[PDB]
């Protein structure tokens, strides 16, 4: 399952969560990824004993990102294969260094990270993001 | 700006296609929207 | 007079700058900063 080992051909590290991208399971039918989606690549290392390949068990994916991602590559002509998260949620600063997505993509081997970001003046300085598409912030949540 | 009497526009300016492309911008300091205004109500029926 | 209806198309404000020059990087990395410290919200509050 080396993908086709064959300049446009990238990583791209996603993660799922909320109705922004969620991960499901293969759909049955006879052992392939339905329509209306694009296949991810789940990396299980979960061999606690020995050091065992990691587990290249496929899925499906789709939501809000993997949408727009899907518009973005359409709209400039690049291939990709998605790829999901080994370790950490997102990614932070634990004793100088990035533990997460974002230490992925600044450890190269990644050169994307789309998924559900923060633009925060503590990742400007080892990346560079694009325009917001979403406005987020910090509010409350009261029962009426 | 483009001519050359102007290095900072620091005005009530907006993101969009073009101005984006030909100069480039800073990440944004609000985020406004689009809305429409009408006027106020007052009084009503029921006469004698 | 009031506002009404619903937000379309949203974009956002920003300063404007030049094509490639000195002050762009320090001056979204100092909005970026100030905007996480309560001040763009401590200005709203004040003015607007």
């Amino acid at each position: 399952y080396y993908v086709w080992p064959r300049d446009d051909h990238l990583s791209i590290v996603t993660l799922e969560e909320a109705p922004f991208v969620i991960v499901e399971s293969v759909d049955p039918l006879s052992g392939t990824c339905m329509r209306n989606t694009v296949p991810c690549e789940k990396r299980i290392v979960t061999e606690n004993k020995t050091d065992e390949e990691p587990g290249y068990i496929k899925k499906c994916c789709k939501g809000f990102c993997i949408d727009i991602l899907k518009k973005i590559s359409k709209s400039v002509k690049f291939t990709y294969d998605l790829y999901l998260v080994t370790n950490g949620k997102h990614g932070k600063k634990i004793n100088g260094t990035w533990n997460g997505m974002i230490g992925e993509v600044v450890m190269k081997r990644a050169y994307m990270a789309v998924g559900s970001l923060t633009i925060n003046e503590e990742r400007s300085e080892v990346v560079d993001f694009s325009v917001p598409f979403i406005e987020t912030g910090i509010s409350v949540m009261v029962s009426r | 700006l483009l001519s050359g009497q102007a290095d900072m526009i620091v005005a009530p300016l907006t993101i969009n296609n073009e101005r984006a492309q030909y100069i480039e911008f800073s990440k944004p300091f609000k985020y406004q929207g689009l809305t429409i205004l009408v006027k106020k109500e007052i009084p009503r029926s029921t006469l004698d | 007079l009031v506002t009404t209806g619903e937000l379309f198309f949203r974009s956002g404000f920003g300063i404007g700058m030049r094509k490639d020059s000195p002050w762009k990087q320090n001056v979204s990395l100092s909005i970026l900063k100030s905007h996480e410290n309560g001040f763009m919200e401590d200005l709203d509050k004040t003015w607007v």
